[PDB]
């Protein structure tokens, strides 16, 4: 059994949002005892829903569970700012659990902010230890929701590439960075480079030419 | 008031044991069904494993199965976990959660690596560079260290705006981290620019200075 969540949601403070989890198998039913539990900032859970209704000591009325269409499902009516958070959501299956994916929940406390991205060329002093790390940083945008994709010649670079998970900033805005490693001598054999980063369907395409 | 608080996580090597603890308050364990959960690196959240109380059934996740073993300790209001045949796999933040996941404790990170290492620091400087809004951002890359934490600070708290530190990155058994800062292209490089790192472990402090490419 797989356990699948809405990758994330966006509302704005005041509305009435719903998250959902589907289970692979089959229905979602009251033996699953779906759960649903929050994660804030520096990885801070807390259980909002347990039982498919039950709602845990201090969690606000706003949280509420139940089953709907084939699925269990979250709704907060009337969400608010301090909401935005990862929404996980469990299912036992007779035996064990198996946690859904969580659901990056926006409240739009500020207006949507494209990122503020810029590639950084291997340094010398790298390349002499026979290694090259191309730097992409990603800044102020808001959501923080992103997606990294990189080339070489044109060619997405299917890996060798690592990427940060977004983090807040003061102005609650979020940051991220990508790195791209090669060799020394892979770096060579190209002359093209890029860090494209989509937002809200919005790329931003950062390049660089060796040669 | 519930209490949660898990401890024993450390480095350890692949193929090495640990032993986690969770020391329970605010109830007695004997009567609580009680949980191991894992958060990745991935920032995924994975079951390890589920403890029924009365004197009941513990269940373990496939992942998990013959080389974690569970325990209570009802006269110590404990419950232990015991991770045995670790993998790169296991590196994560552990937690134990109460009945329906209600309490969380405040997790305990596992790390399955290599060995100690001192970073290697790089300066980013922009490649034969323009300036868009007469601002001009450099950069550093802090490369393989081990075991995170890293202090990185710019002309020594002179800049403090403009500043952005990105998390770590584990790759092939050692961290990578990068730092960066925006400044007018009045300052740089007319004035200097100093990225100050601090390896605490290895009691390493570098300075790296950007300077043009
Ligand atoms: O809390 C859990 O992790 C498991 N929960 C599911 C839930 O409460 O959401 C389910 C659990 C009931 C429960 C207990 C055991 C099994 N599995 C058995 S008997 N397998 C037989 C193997 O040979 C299934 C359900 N609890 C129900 C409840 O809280 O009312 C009682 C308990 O926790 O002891
Ligand atoms: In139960």
């Amino acid at each position: 059994a797989v356990v699948t969540q809405e990758s994330a949601l966006t509302t704005s403070p005041g509305e009435t949002v719903t998250l959902t989890c589907r289970s692979s198998t089959g229905a979602v039913t009251t033996s699953n005892y779906a759960n649903w539990v929050q994660e804030k900032p520096d990885h801070l859970f807390t259980g909002l829903i347990g039982g498919t209704n039950n709602r845990a000591p201090g969690v606000p009325a706003r949280f509420s569970g139940s089953l709907i269409g084939d699925k269990a499902a979250l709704t907060i009516t009337g969400a608010q700012t301090e909401d935005e958070a990862r929404y996980f959501c469990a299912l036992w299956y007779s035996n064990l659990w198996v946690f859904g994916g969580g659901t990056k929940l926006t409240v739009l406390g500020q207006p949507k902010s494209s990122p503020s991205v810029t590639l950084f060329p291997p340094s010398s002093e790298e390349l002499e230890t026979n290694k090259a790390t191309l730097v992409c940083t990603i800044i102020d945008f808001y959501p923080g929701v992103v997606t990294v994709d990189w080339k070489v010649d044109g060619t997405p670079v299917t890996q060798g590439m690592e990427t940060t998970q977004p983090s807040k900033q003061s102005n609650n805005k979020y940051m991220a960075s990508s790195y791209l490693t090669l060799t020394a001598r892979e770096w060579e054999r190209h002359s093209s480079y890029s860090c494209q980063v989509t937002h809200e369907g919005h790329t931003v395409e950062k390049s660089l030419s060796r040669a | 008031e519930v209490t949660l608080v898990e401890s024993g996580g450390d480095s350890v090597k692949p193929g090495g044991s640990l032993k986690l603890s969770c020391a329970a308050s605010g109830f007695t364990l004997s009567g609580e069904t009680m949980s191991w959960v894992r958060q990745t690196p991935e920032k995924r959240l994975e079951w390890v494993a589920t403890t029924l109380s009365g004197g009941g059934f513990t269940f373990y996740s496939a992942s998990v199965k013959g080389r974690f073993t569970i325990s209570r300790d009802n006269a110590q209001n404990n419950l232990y976990l015991q991770l045995n045949s670790l993998r790169s796999e296991d590196t994560a933040l552990y937690f134990c959660a109460s009945h329906r996941f209600v309490h969380w404790g405040h997790g305990t990170l596992v790390t399955v690596s290599a060995k100690t290492t001192p970073p290697s620091v790089y300066p980013l400087a922009p490649g034969s560079a323009a300036q868009t809004n007469s601002m001009v951002t450099l950069g550093c890359l802090v490369k393989g260290y081990f075991p995170e934490p890293v202090t990185v600070t710019w002309n020594s708290g002179s800049l403090s705006s403009g500043v952005h530190t990105f998390p770590a990155v584990l790759e092939s058994d050692l961290y990578t981290l990068s730092s960066s800062v925006t400044v007018p292209s009045s300052p740089r490089p007319s004035e200097t620019v100093t990225c100050n790192v601090a390896h605490p472990a290895s009691s390493t402090k570098v300075d790296k200075k950007i300077v043009p490419r």
